[PDB]
């Protein structure tokens, strides 16, 4: 495939980083008063 | 002055007059009774609708019975149609190798 | 703070704002130099004023630097550095130095300087013009040092060859006949939609 | 307190956490929602339909990213027969080397998934050739998602806003529907297939650039203006014509051949391309039926008051119920969701008989996992269906609106309908577990002629009426003389006969004493699942145990264990009981289709129709014998490209599995245990120091019976993809 | 023939302009 | 009284003859909302000049022999890559649109950039109103007899009128229709 | 909290008053019924929405009724 160093970036970026500040930014905004 | 122009033309003139003469007293007095679309004992436009409202041009006519602009699509369409279905199994009978009666 | 303006005057620079009708921010209203109202995402205030005059400063003597450097026959000044623990060392060292004034004088002043002299200025002259001219020039100069970088990454020559190859054939080398070009015709076009996206935010 | 659920002030003063859970699962009932107006009801739905329209449409150009991407589109184009089409791309750090290895397939560089969907043999079929094609596709469907994302913030804008009235004028809606979303949709799907997909099918490069250029017909548009339509029929494609080459093909754009493409296996592009022709005319037909602003078309409340029979045999007849369906969004939801999952249905019995696309029939998997596929669908949609209509019976009928009509007649006999629909489950469930009881029992005593083997001679005769006459009735299609077969002799019966008489196809195939049995296990399942959910429709508004049901709700835990006790007595519960019998009886169907399959595939008929009339035959020779590939995708000599497939099935086990406990176990056992935890974790040194915000309590009776429902269907669906895919792929 | 560099850049970027538009809708819908 | 699309119909209530071009024609009753009255009104004006620019360029395109005809002139080579043309072109009516749209926002009237409305000429006037609206609507339905000419025919307009005047009963729409399988 | 709703078939028998775990319930007079008394829910703020109440009751159908609304610490029954 062209460009396929892509995965290896968009793979963590999806499964790790951007579940991490959702569930980060959903945890504050679920609990605040 | 072909066969399509004849069985087109032929076609359209029939239903037109077929609806001028005919069947206006029963399309209009079915017409009257069915009414507007309603909603909850009202017209479209008077619950708030405002793209509902009926259009001023469809009504006033000048033809003498009231056969207004609508009425002549209408009735050319159903004459369109059916030319076009006399011509399309014409054409498909005068082919060869194609017959579709059941005998 | 002596970055912030004598009185608050927004330039004219084909517009006041960054498109025509565009509405300020609350928080841009003109105090700051180099304003235009531009902040879209809302990202912004002070840390990111001297962030924005630090990354324009070193932009200023980076491009000077390669400008001269090309000026001369000094080769590529992509690969000029390799043309080594100790003296990382040192050089970190020294430069953390600068930065623990650097960063104690914010906690204070509300300003960096350079080690005490918190208004940097032994020369004086500093004015309102001398503020907005600095930051127009250092956004410049950031915006020439990307161009440097990615036109030394689509073409091999130098910056200054660049521009002799587009003096000599103008409108078959530039930007959309390059390995970029389709993406930066995309986000031109995008550039150009998103003030009428945001006035329809506006008048509905 | 909170403010998350911000449309219920009841949920965000909840101080446990049920209110996070609760704040979740309302968040899509709007008229339920704290200060909401019927107005801003349609509004909210209008936008949030903007937004599921978008999320599809960014769906499908995904797919088509993928696959232009990192899939092999041009080389199965170029070898359908012998490519696995790639799905996508593998990127798992988690990969020993022998994972790297395995799942290296289809002529890829690096591990890639092969898919089952059936988009190559769709998307070729349609014209495709190409990973630019595919690409430009995908482009185009991303900006369409960004359009309907506008559009959807669009007409929440106040000057923008659609008022309520606009919603509930019905008779432009459906006239605009059906003549422009329907019939110039389909007209314009002929245009493409005329000017693209058939050119394309006879080797002749028709794109954007050059289809201007390009005639589609050698006699152009004078035979369409004068009416000579014979002759776009003319010429057809010869029976040994290649698809995607010139060799054998003809001119033909409009046909009727009926059957098969020889090579393909699948219907003639042409006759798909009139069939969309003919359609497109007869919905834009229809879309003129009623009366919008110009003084014709009828009146769609006239129409229902209209019919009511003069004897009274109907009482009021349909008289009120067009404000009865108008003003009712539940009404209209079950009633799109029976016609769309009854269309789903019958979108799974037709592909598998008359494939559509371009070899197909001859990727068993896909085919297999398409009618599982759709028809796990279009049970979840009828049970939505009767939902919403038990949903409607409690929020929105009105009974002194629809006095003596034929929704209040229907109530005022629902212990009628309910009785009669108890025992004809009971019949089916006692005599087909008995005649399957009865089979196993002769052929583990080792009698199989004792067997009692019902022949299905009423459906062997619909198929001899249609042309196969391999069962010797003679009779209309399969009587050579008959009126029946001399009028269609010239236009479709040739390729039709040929393909139905042909036990090489889908078409038909022949039936036996096992499909009898199964036949009435689907009717058993069928008649259950509607007898849970028609009962839980009709009672939903109250009943002797409960006869103020409506006024608590569609859903809520029970009444309490006075009066002998109450559990499951809301409509919701009766959906939930049916979800179980829903799914039984897709396991049931799909079962069969896909043993049947199996023997047909591996050209062993004889499998079924000896093993399926008894039990023993179904659990040995479908689930036993066909679990050895799969479960030996990981073993201890090593793995294969299967490994996915057996992890995934015990995967759905587990979660099948952990779904029984909140099925079985139920609250209080639960909330008494973390009294204790939360006993606990006050009393720890140094795990004191942090507290919870919200208090922590068990999970709501009706709660439970929604994640254990889950739990239990996303395992069912888990495990038997699994098992349907690693099975048919391990051999084809 | 595979897709370029470039057309995958072109598709990620109008895809980013799609969930930039998204979050518009999803922002109005919420309040 | 003015002349009416069809004579002797009834005009709908929000078509009362203020505005340039009013013959009651609005059998969808698409302007019925004032404001979206207003802003079709302007979107009628914008898109009519720009017929009327167009129309005018093809013509004299084909009057001074320019070879490539107007449906090909995109694919011809002029040493500039269309990509820098369609960026530069979206910048400049980027600027001038966003010109526009202030203006029409701020006074309601037309013009070019801060000039609204745009006439130093000072020739403005109702009949002048009217002539513009009319000519527009001619040049928009001149365009899409454009369109309709190049796609049956292949021919520019004055290659059509002129095919069109050496034989009127053969070289008509019927005919070219008929004779599709030549021309394409 | 709980809404706990009295009707009039009430016949003054006071058995959902004695079943209640959380005094919600209390006894009023009333001329209604022969037993000159009605149940009252004064304190459903304090209601759990056990129903012990409606096992209680005698008439057909029940002439005291619970329905289950928002919950509360109280409501919920915790004791942390
Ligand atoms: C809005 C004004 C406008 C209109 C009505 C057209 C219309 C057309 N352009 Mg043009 N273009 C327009 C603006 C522009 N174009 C181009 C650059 C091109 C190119 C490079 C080409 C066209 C072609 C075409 C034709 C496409 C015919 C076809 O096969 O479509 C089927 C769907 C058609 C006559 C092309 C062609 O098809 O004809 C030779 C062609 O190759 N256009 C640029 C860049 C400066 C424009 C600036 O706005
Ligand atoms: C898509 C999601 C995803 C991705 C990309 C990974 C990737 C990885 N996992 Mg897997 N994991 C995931 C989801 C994922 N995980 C989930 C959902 C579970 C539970 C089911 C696991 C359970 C799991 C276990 C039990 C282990 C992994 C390990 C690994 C590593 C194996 C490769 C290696 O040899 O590293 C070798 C490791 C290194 C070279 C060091 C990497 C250090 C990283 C780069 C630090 C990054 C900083 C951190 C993310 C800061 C977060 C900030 C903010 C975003 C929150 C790799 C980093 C193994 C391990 O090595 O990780 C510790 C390991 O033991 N994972
Ligand atoms: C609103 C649209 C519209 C209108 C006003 C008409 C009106 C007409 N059509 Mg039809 N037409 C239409 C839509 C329309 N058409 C469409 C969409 C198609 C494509 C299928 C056609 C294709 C068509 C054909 C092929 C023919 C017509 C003909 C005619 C004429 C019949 C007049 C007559 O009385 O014959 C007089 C009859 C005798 C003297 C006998 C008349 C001008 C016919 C015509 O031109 O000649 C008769 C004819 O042959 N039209
Ligand atoms: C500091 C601003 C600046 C200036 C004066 C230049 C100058 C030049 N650029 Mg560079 N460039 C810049 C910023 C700049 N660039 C940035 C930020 C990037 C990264 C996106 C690039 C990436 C780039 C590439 C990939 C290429 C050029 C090329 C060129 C040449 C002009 C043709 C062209 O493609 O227009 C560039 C068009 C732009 C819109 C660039 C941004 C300029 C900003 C907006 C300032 C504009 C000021 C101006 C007076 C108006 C010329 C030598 C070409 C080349 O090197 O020779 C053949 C070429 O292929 N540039
Ligand atoms: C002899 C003359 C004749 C006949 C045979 C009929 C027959 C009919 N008319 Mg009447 N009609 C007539 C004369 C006649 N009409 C005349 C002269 C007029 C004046 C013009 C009318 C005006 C009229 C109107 C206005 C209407 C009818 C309608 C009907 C239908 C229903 C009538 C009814 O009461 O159903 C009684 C039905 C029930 C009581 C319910 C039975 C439900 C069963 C038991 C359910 C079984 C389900 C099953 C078990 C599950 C599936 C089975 C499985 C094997 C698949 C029926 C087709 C109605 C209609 O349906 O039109 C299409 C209607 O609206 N008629
Ligand atoms: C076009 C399809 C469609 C639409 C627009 C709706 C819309 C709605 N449904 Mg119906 N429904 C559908 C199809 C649909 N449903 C299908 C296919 C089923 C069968 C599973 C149902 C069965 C169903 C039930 C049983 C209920 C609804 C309810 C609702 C409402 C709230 C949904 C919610 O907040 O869930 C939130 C969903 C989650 C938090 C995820 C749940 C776990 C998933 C599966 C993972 C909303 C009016 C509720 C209602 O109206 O109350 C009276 C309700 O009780 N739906
Ligand atoms: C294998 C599992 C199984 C079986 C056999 C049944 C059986 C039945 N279900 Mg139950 N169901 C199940 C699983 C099952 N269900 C699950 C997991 C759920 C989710 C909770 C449900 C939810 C459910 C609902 C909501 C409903 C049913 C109903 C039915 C009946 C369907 C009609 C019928 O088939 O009559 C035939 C009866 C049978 C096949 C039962 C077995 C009969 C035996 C074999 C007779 C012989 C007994 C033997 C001689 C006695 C020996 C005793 C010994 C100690 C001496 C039937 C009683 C429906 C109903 O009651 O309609 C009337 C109904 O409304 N089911
Ligand atoms: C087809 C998919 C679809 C569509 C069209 C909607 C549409 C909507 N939802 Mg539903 N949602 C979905 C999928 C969807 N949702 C799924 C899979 C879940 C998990 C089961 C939810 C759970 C959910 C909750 C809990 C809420 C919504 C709300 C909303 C509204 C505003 C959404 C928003 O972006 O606020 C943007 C707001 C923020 C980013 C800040 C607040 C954070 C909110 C409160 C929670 C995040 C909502 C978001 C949709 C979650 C996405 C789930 C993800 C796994 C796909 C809008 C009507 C909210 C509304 O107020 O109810 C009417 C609301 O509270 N949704
Ligand atoms: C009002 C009414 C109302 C009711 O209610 C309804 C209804 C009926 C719907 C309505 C009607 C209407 C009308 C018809 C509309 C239409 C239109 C169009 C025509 C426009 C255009 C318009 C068109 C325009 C823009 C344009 C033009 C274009 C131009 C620029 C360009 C050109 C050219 C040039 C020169 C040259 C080259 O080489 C090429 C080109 C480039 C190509
Ligand atoms: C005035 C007058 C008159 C009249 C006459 C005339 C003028 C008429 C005309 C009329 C006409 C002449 C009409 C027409 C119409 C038509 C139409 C309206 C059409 C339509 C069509 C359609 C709709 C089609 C469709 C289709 C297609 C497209 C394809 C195929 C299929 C079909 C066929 C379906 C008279 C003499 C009496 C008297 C005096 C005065
Ligand atoms: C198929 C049958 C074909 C028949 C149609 C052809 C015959 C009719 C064509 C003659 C049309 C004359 O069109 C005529 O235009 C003028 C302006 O131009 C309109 O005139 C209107 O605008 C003018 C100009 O500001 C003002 O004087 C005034 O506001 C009003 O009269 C008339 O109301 C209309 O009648």
């Amino acid at each position: 495939m062209a460009a396929a160093y892509l995965p290896s970036v968009l793979v963590p970026l999806v499964g790790l980083v951007f579940p991490a500040i959702a569930m980060a930014s959903l945890f504050l905004y679920i609990e605040k008063e | 002055l072909s066969d399509t122009n004849l069985v087109i033309g032929g076609a359209t003139v029939a239903s037109l007059a077929l609806g001028r003469f005919v069947f206006l007293g029963f399309q209009r007095d079915n017409a009257k009774k069915q009414g507007l679309p309603q909603q909850n004992g009202q017209s479209n436009v008077e619950a708030g609708d405002r793209l509902a409202e009926e259009a001023s041009f469809a009504l006033k006519t000048n033809d003498p019975a009231g056969f207004n602009l609508v009425d002549v699509m209408a009735w050319g369409a159903i004459g369109h149609a059916l030319g076009y279905f006399i011509l399309a199994t014409t054409s498909l009978n005068n082919t060869p190798g194609f017959d579709p009666k059941p005998f | 703070p002596s970055w912030l303006l004598e009185k608050p005057n927004r330039l004219w620079e084909l517009d006041t704002t960054w498109y025509p009708g565009a509405e300020p921010p609350s928080y841009l209203d003109g105090s700051l130099p180099g304003d235009r109202g531009f902040d879209p995402f809302r990202l912004a205030l002070p840390w990111l004023v001297e962030g924005e005059l630090y990354n324009g400063r070193v932009a200023m003597l980076a491009v000077a630097g390669i400008l001269l450097v090309e000026a001369a026959g000094l080769g590529p000044w992509w690969s000029a550095p390799f043309r080594y623990w100790p003296g990382v060392v040192v050089s970190h060292a020294i430069y953390a130095a600068f930065e623990l004034k650097r960063f104690d004088n914010f906690q204070k002043y509300g300003e960096t300087g350079l080690l005490g002299f918190v208004p940097f200025d032994p020369l004086n002259m500093r004015d309102d013009y001398k503020r907005q001219s600095e930051v127009r020039n250092g956004r410049l100069a950031m915006l020439a040092f990307i161009g440097f970088c990615s036109q030394a990454a689509n073409t091999g020559k130098g910056p200054l060859e660049n521009l002799k190859d587009h003096i000599a054939d103008p409108t078959h080398n530039n930007i959309f006949s390059s390995g970029v070009g389709t993406e930066v015709t995309l986000a031109v076009i995008a550039i150009t939609t998103i003030p009428i996206v945001l006035e329809a935010r506006k008048q509905l | 307190a909170t403010k998350f659920p911000k449309f219920s002030q009841g949920l965000a003063k909840d101080p446990t956490t049920r209110r996070i859970w609760y704040g979740i699962a309302t968040a899509h009932d709007f008229e339920s929602h704290d200060n909401i107006t019927e107005e801003s009801l349609y509004q909210k739905i209008f936008a949030s339909h903007f937004g599921q329209l978008a999320i599809i449409f960014l769906w499908t150009s995904g797919n088509l990213f993928h696959v232009a991407w990192q899939g092999n589109f041009p080389q199965w184009v170029q070898d359908p027969l012998h490519v696995r089409p790639i799905a996508h791309a593998i990127w798992d750090p988690h990969f020993g080397q022998p994972a790297v290895e395995a799942f290296t397939r289809g002529g890829a560089q690096g591990p890639v998934n092969i898919a089952t969907s059936g988009v190559y043999q769709w998307w070729y079929t349609i014209g495709l050739r190409t990973n630019q094609d595919l690409f430009q596709g995908s482009v185009f469907l991303t900006i369409l998602s960004g359009l309907f994302l506008f559009a959807g913030w669009l007409h929440l804008q106040p000057r923008f806003q659609p008022a309520l009235a606009w919603f509930k004028n019905a008779e432009s809606r459906l006239n605009h529907h059906l003549s422009g979303l329907f019939g110039v949709s389909s007209l314009a799907w002929t245009g493409h297939l005329v000017h693209v997909a058939i050119p394309e099918a006879r080797g002749q490069h028709v794109r954007w650039d050059n289809f201007l250029t390009t005639l589609p017909h050698p006699q152009g548009l004078a035979p369409f203006f004068s009416g000579n339509w014979a002759v776009y029929a003319q010429n057809p494609d010869s029976s040994a014509h290649l698809f995607g080459t010139g060799e054998g093909s003809g001119t033909a754009i409009l046909t009727f051949l009926g059957g098969f493409h020889p090579q393909t296996q699948s219907l003639w592009l042409t006759d798909i391309a009139h069939h969309h022709l003919a359609i497109a005319v007869v919905f834009i037909l229809a879309g003129h039926m009623y009366r919008t602003n110009f003084g014709i078309g009828h009146t769609m409340q006239e129409i229902l008051d209209a019919h009511t029979p003069p004897g009274g045999g109907l009482g009021a007849g349909h008289k009120g119920l067009f404000d009865t369906v108008n003003n009712s969004l539940h009404f209209q939801l079950g009633l799109a969701l029976a016609s769309v999952g009854t269309i789903t249905s019958l979108v799974a019995q037709h592909m598998y008989s008359l494939p559509p696309y371009a070899f197909l029939a001859q990727d068993f998997t896909t085919q297999a996992s398409l009618y599982t596929h759709h028809q796990y669908i279009a049970g979840f949609i009828l049970c939505g269906a009767f939902a919403h209509g038990a949903i409607f019976f409690v929020r929105d009928y009105d009974p002194e609106q629809n006095k003596g009509n034929v929704l209040a007649r229907i109530l005022d006999h629902k212990e009628a309908v309910i009785s009669h629909l108890s025992w004809v489950s009971l019949f089916l469930g006692f005599h087909t577990l008995g005649l399957y009881v009865h089979n196993d029992v002769m052929q583990a005593f080792g009698t199989p002629e004792k067997q009692i083997l019902i022949e299905p001679v009423f459906a062997q005769w619909i198929q001899a009426a249609q042309g196969k006459t391999l069962y010797g009735f003679d009779l209309l299609l399969s009587q050579s003389n008959s009126a029946a077969f001399s009028a269609g002799q010239t236009l479709w019966l040739p390729g039709w006969l040929d393909a139905i008489n042909s036990n090489s196809n889908s078409l038909f195939l022949t039936i036996g004493p096992g499909d009898f049995l199964v036949h009435h296990a689907i009717a058993l399942g069928l008649h259950t699942t509607t007898l849970i959910l028609v009962k839980g429709a009709l009672d939903a508004r109250g009943s002797k145990l409960m006869p103020d049901k409506k006024d608590f709700g569609y859903s809520f835990p029970c009444d309490g264990p006075g009066r002998g006790g109450t559990c499951d007595i809301s409509a919701w519960d009766a959906f939930y009981l049916a979800v179980f019998w829903m799914l039984n009886t897709i396991g049931w169907v799909t079962f069969y289709f896909h043993w049947k399959h199996l023997g047909i595939w591996q050209g062993n008929v004889n499998q079924f129709n000896e093993s399926s009339t008894y039990l023993m035959g179904w659990l040995r020779d479908y689930l036993w014998l066909n679990s050895s590939q799969l479960i030996n995708g990981y073993n201890p000599f090593g793995m294969n490209s299967l490994s996915v497939w057996a992890w995934m099935f015990l995967f759905g086990h587990l979660i099948y599995a952990t779904g029984f406990m909140f099925l079985i176990s139920w609250r209080g056992y639960w909330q008494e245990l973390i009294e204790t935890l939360a006993w606990a974790h006050e009393r720890t040194p140094l795990a004191n120091l942090v507290r919870w915000r919200d208090k922590p309590v068990a999970l709501s009776i009706v709660q439970a019976r929604l994640v254990g429902l889950a739990h239990f269907s996303a395992g069912y669906i888990l495990t038997y993809a699994a098992f349907l895919i690693a099975s048919t792929s391990g051999k084809f | 023939m595979p897709l370029s560099d470039s057309q995958i850049f072109i598709a990620l970027f109008i895809a980013l302009l799609t969930g930039i538009l998204a979050v518009r809708l999803g922002l109005e819908l919420y309040s | 009284a003015r002349g009416l699309w069809l004579p002797d119909t009834e005009p709908p209530a929000h078509l009362k003859g203020e505005l340039a071009g009013d013959r009651g024609f609005d059998p969808l009753g698409l302007g019925s909302e004032p404001e979206r009255l207003k802003w079709y009104t302007e979107a009628e004006k914008t898109n009519g000049r720009w017929a009327m620019a167009g129309v005018a360029g093809i013509l004299g395109q084909e009057l001074l022999g320019v070879q490539p005809k107007w449906f090909e002139a995109g694919a011809k080579d002029y040493g500039f890559p269309p990509l820098a043309l369609i960026s530069l072109e979206f910048l400049l009516l980027g600027f001038l649109e966003l010109k526009r749209y202030q203006g029409f926002k701020k006074t309601g009237k037309s013009g070019f950039l801060d000039s609204f409305p745009f006439d130093p000429a000072n020739l403005d006037s109702e009949a002048n109103a009217e002539k513009e609206i009319k000519n527009g609507r001619l040049a928009m339905v001149a365009f899409v007899g454009f369109v309709g000419a190049a796609l049956v025919c292949r021919q520019g307009p004055i290659e059509a009128l002129q095919s069109h005047l050496s034989d009127p009963f053969s070289n008509n729409i019927i005919g070219s229709i008929a004779r599709l399988p030549e021309t394409i | 909290s709980h809404a706990v709703k009295i009707y009039d078939t009430c016949i003054g028998c006071t058995q959902c008053v004695r079943a209640c775990p959380t005094d919600v319930l209390e006894m009023v007079p009333w001329d209604g019924c022969k037993a000159s008394q009605i149940a009252s829910a004064p304190r459903t703020e304090d209601c759990v929405g056990c129903k012990r109440c409606e096992s209680a009751c005698p008439t057909d159908f029940l002439s005291v009724r619970v329905y289950l609304g928002s919950e509360t610490t109280r409501s919920m029954g915790l004791a942390y």
